[PDB]
C-alpha cells in the first residue's frame, strides 16, 4: 500500500510524501519495507537509497551517513546528506552550492565594506573645521 | 562665503542616507530569509528527541556522559560571532555576558576553553586569553554542516578526555525582529 | 609653561592630559555618528578617562557655594598632580565617572566613590 | 539635463495629442528609476519587480542620450 | 576635445582612458578596504590597465631636472592612441607598468619590457 | 609643521647632496601615510602591506620632534 515516508537532511527535508516500496541497505542488511512493516531504527549506509512510488515507478535518493526509521505507516529518514540523486557523482553540485555560499560571502563583505565603511571615514571628513566657523561674526 | 564645500558635505550625506536605506531593507530581505530559515530544520531535531526519549524510557539502564553531567574541571564554550560588524553591540553584548559569566565560573578554580565562530569573537577573545581549542572562519550567510563538524568534534573529543566536562554554546537569542538577547547555556551534560 | 620651571612631571602630565583630551575631541565626531560599542576598546578607554579627567576638574569653590550651597575648596597643587597621574595611570578604570564630579583632591575622589 | 527639478509651469496642454497622451509612462518611470537609485550596486537582494523596475529605468535613462546637432522627427 | 576636431577615434580614446582612470579611483576605496585580494579579476585588469596608463603618461621631458638625459620625445599622436588603445585593449596588460615607465613610444615601452 | 601642504618651490638644488638623496623616501612615505590615512581609524580590516606601510609611516611621523634651542647638525 502506501506510507508517509519522509527524507530529510539537517539542514530541510529533501523528500516527502507516500511510498510503496522501500529498497535500502540498512546498518545490517538489504531491506525490503511496505507499509505495515514492524518499528524499527537502522543506521544508514553511505549510497543512495532507492523507493517505489504509488505511479509505479522508482525514486532513488543519496545519502551520506544518517538513519532510518520505519513505522507501520510512516518512515522518516533523518539523513546527513540527504541529496536527491542516482550516483555518487554531486560532486559538481556540491561544489556549485559551496561556490554560491562563498559568493554572497564575498558580496556581503564588499558591499558592507565598500558602501559603509568607505561612507564611514566620508561622512565624517571635516565637521568640526565648520564647527569653529560658525561663532565667526564676519 | 566659501559654501561650496558645505554644499558638498550636505550632498555626499544625503547619498548616504539613501546607501543606509538601501542597505537596510536589504539586511531586512536578510533577516526574513534566516528568520525563515529558523523553522525548517525544527522536525528534523523534533523526531530525533523525539526517538531519543523513547529509547531512553524504554533503556534506562545507563545515562552516558552525553546526557548527565560529570563533575567539571575546565568547561567548554561555543562562541558565533560574525565577520562584519555595523550590527551595533550585539555580537559586543554576547562578548559581555560571555565574559561576565566566565569570569563567575573561574571563581571555581575550574579552566575555561574554547570554540570560535566569526571574526568578531575571533578578534575578541585572542585578545581575551585563554585556552583556545578551535577558531573557525568565513562562515558565509549559508553555512555548512562540514563546516562545524571538526569545530564541534574537537570539543567532543576534549570532552571524551574528560577534561572538558560541561560544553556551552555562546549565541544571541531572537527575541523578535527588533530585540536580540545573547545567551549562554551548556548543551552537553542534556538537560531533561 | 616652561620644563625648566614648571619641573619635568608638571610639563610631561600636562601635556600628556592635552593629548588625551584631543584624541577625545578628535574622535567626538565618529562617536556621533557611529555607535560607541563599534570602536577600538583602546580608543573607548581613552574616552572614558578623559571624560573622568573633564569631571576631576569640576571643582567648588568658595563663592560658588552662593548659587549651589556645597563648600567651596582650595586643592594643594601636589593633590591635583598626584591625582591627574594617577588617573592617567589608569588606577582608576574601576571606578564610576561620578566619583569625579564636582570635587575638589583625589582623597575626595576616594570618599565620594566608596560612598557611591 | 534633471528633470527632478526642472519643469514647465504649462504642463502638457503645450505638448502634442499623442505626445501628451504617452509621455506619462516615462515620466513615471523616470520617477520610479530616481526612487531606486541607491540599489544599482546590488540587484541580487531584490524582488523581481524591483529589479525590472530597475532595468526599464535604466534603459530609458539609456534612450534618453542624444548627440549633438540630430534635430528629431 | 571633439570626435571632429581630433577624430572620432582619438575622442572616443581619451573617453575609454578616463573611464578606466575613474573606474579606478572608484575602486580605490575597495582596494584599501578589502585589500587586492577579495575584489575579483574584474575590474583588475582595470587597475593594471589605469596603472600602466599613468606610467605610461611618462614623457622624459627635454629639459626635465635631468633624470633620462633631457630627451625630447613629442611621439606623433598616431603611435599615441595606437598605444593608448592597444593598452586599453589589454594587449600589453600582461607587462609591468615600469615598462611604460619614463619611455614614450610602444617601440620604447617594449624595449624597456625587454630590459626590466 | 604642516608637511601636507607646506612646500618650497625652489627645491633641493640648495640642499646637499646627501640630504637632497635621502629626501625622496621620506617624502613618499609621508605621502603614503597621509593617502591611505583616510581609513586609519581602523586598522582592522586592510591588508598587511597596508599596515607596513603604517607602521612605517608613523615611525617617521616620529623622529620628526625636536627641542628648541638644539641645534641639530
Amino acid at each position: 500500500a502506501t506510507m508517509q515516508c519522509d527524507v530529510v537532511s539537517v539542514k530541510e527535508s529533501i523528500y516527502s510524501g507516500a511510498v510503496t516500496m522501500l529498497i535500502a541497505k540498512g546498518a545490517g542488511g538489504e531491506l525490503g519495507i511496505l507499509p505495515g512493516h514492524a518499528p524499527l531504527v537502522t543506521l544508514l549506509q553511505p549510497g543512495p537509497i532507492r523507493v517505489l512510488l504509488e505511479n509505479g515507478t522508482e525514486e532513488i535518493v543519496y545519502v551520506s551517513g544518517g538513519v532510518l526509521e520505519v513505522q507501520p505507516h510512516v518512515v522518516t529518514v533523518l539523513a546527513d546528506t540527504a541529496i536527491r540523486a542516482d550516483n555518487l557523482d554531486e560532486a559538481a553540485i556540491l561544489e556549485a552550492r559551496k561556490n554560491a555560499e562563498q559568493l554572497l560571502a564575498n558580496q556581503k563583505s564588499d558591499l558592507d565594506s565598500a558602501a559603509a565603511l568607505a561612507a564611514l571615514a566620508e561622512t565624517a571628513a571635516q565637521l568640526e573645521t565648520i564647527r569653529k566657523i560658525k561663532n565667526r561674526a564676519q | 562665503a566659501n559654501l561650496k564645500e558645505i554644499r558638498a558635505k550636505v550632498a555626499s550625506i544625503k547619498s548616504t542616507q539613501k546607501i543606509t536605506r538601501a542597505m537596510q531593507m536589504v539586511a531586512a530581505s536578510k533577516m526574513r530569509r534566516a528568520q525563515e530559515r529558523m523553522a525548517q530544520g525544527r522536525p528534523y531535531a523534533d523526531n530525533m528527541r523525539r526517538v531519543i526519549a523513547h529509547l531512553v524510557q524504554a533503556n534506562p539502564e545507563y545515562k552516558h556522559r552525553y546526557m548527565v553531567d560529570r563533575p567539571v574541571k575546565r568547561v567548554g564554550y561555543i562562541i558565533v560571532s560574525s565577520d562584519r560588524g555595523l550590527a551595533g553591540g550585539l555580537n559586543i553584548n554576547l562578548f559581555k555576558k560571555v565574559v561576565q559569566h566566565v569570569k563567575a565560573q573561574q571563581e571555581q578554580s575550574i579552566e575555561v576553553q574554547f570554540a570560535l565562530i566569526g571574526q568578531k569573537a575571533v578578534s575578541f577573545f585572542k585578545n581575551y586569553g585563554g585556552k583556545v581549542l578551535g577558531a573557525t572562519t568565513q562562515i558565509g550567510d549559508a553555512p555548512s554542516l562540514e563546516q562545524l563538524t571538526g569545530s564541534v568534534q574537537v570539543m567532543l573529543d576534549a570532552f571524551d578526555k574528560g577534561e572538558l566536562d560541561r560544553i556551552y554554546l555562546v549565541s544571541n537569542g531572537f527575541v523578535n525582529a527588533m530585540t536580540q538577547k545573547p545567551k549562554v547555556e551548556q548543551l552537553v551534560p542534556l538537560a531533561p | 609653561l616652561d620644563p625648566l620651571v614648571v619641573g619635568q612631571e608638571h610639563y610631561e602630565i600636562a601635556r600628556a592630559v592635552q593629548n588625551v583630551l584631543q584624541r577625545y575631541k578628535e574622535l567626538k565626531d565618529i562617536i556621533a555618528i557611529l555607535g560607541m560599542d563599534e570602536l577600538a576598546e583602546e580608543d573607548k578607554l581613552v574616552v572614558y578617562r578623559a571624560r573622568k579627567i573633564q569631571r576631576f576638574f569640576s571643582q567648588p569653590f568658595h563663592v560658588a557655594e552662593v548659587f549651589t550651597g556645597a563648600p567651596g575648596k582650595l586643592v594643594p597643587l601636589k593633590e591635583t598632580i598626584r591625582g591627574f597621574k594617577g588617573l592617567l595611570a589608569g588606577e582608576y578604570d574601576h571606578i564610576p565617572e561620578q566619583a569625579f564630579y564636582m570635587v575638589g583632591g583625589i582623597d575626595e575622589v576616594i570618599a565620594k566613590a566608596e560612598k557611591l | 539635463v534633471n528633470a527632478g527639478i526642472s519643469v514647465s509651469r504649462v504642463g502638457g496642454s503645450a505638448q502634442t495629442k499623442i505626445i501628451k497622451k504617452l509621455s506619462g509612462g516615462i515620466r513615471t518611470a523616470l520617477a520610479q528609476y530616481r526612487e531606486l537609485a541607491a540599489f544599482a550596486q546590488f540587484a541580487s537582494d531584490l524582488d523581481e519587480a524591483t529589479r525590472k523596475q530597475l532595468e526599464h529605468g535604466q534603459r530609458v535613462t539609456e534612450l534618453m542620450k542624444q548627440k549633438q546637432y540630430a534635430p528629431y522627427s
